[PDB]
């Protein structure tokens, strides 16, 4: 179970910086939310686990 | 983290949040507790280092 | 289960010298609240357990 989470961590970040706003919000048909660069070294605001 | 007394229920909120977001992110929990459990029963005893 | 507590003690005696305000605020998105540093030799106000 941790090693999902070890892996979906480290693809929030990666989503957080590959990916434009537009492809979000497709994605997603909601309002965006961006988060500071900087903050991404630590997960504060997200938990990540199995379903 | 639970309050001692009645004026000490803010303290333990903040500070039950800030020490398992620590384990959570900044260390292993699964692999910790593996070897803590491991080294106490194999050795008959275990040592934690705390820096 | 009494291994643990000991570590969230010395952690927490930590956490209230060697974080800033500002990091407590990201972490926990409430009002930050101080301990007077010659009160840390006891825990008076708090009580670690595991969950």
């Amino acid at each position: 179970a941790k090693g999902m989470s070890e892996i979906g961590n480290k693809i929030i970040a990666m989503n957080a910086v590959f990916l434009a706003e537009h492809e979000v919000v497709r994605i997603t048909n909601e309002e965006f939310v961006t988060i500071k660069r900087e903050d991404l070294k630590g997960n504060f605001d997200l938990e990540v686990d199995i379903s | 983290v639970t309050p001692v007394t009645w004026e000490d229920v803010q303290g333990a909120r903040q500070n039950e949040l800030v020490l398992n977001y620590q384990f959570r992110t900044k260390l292993n929990r699964v692999s910790f507790i593996d070897n803590y459990v491991r080294s106490v029963v194999d050795d008959g005893t275990g040592i934690v280092r705390v820096g």
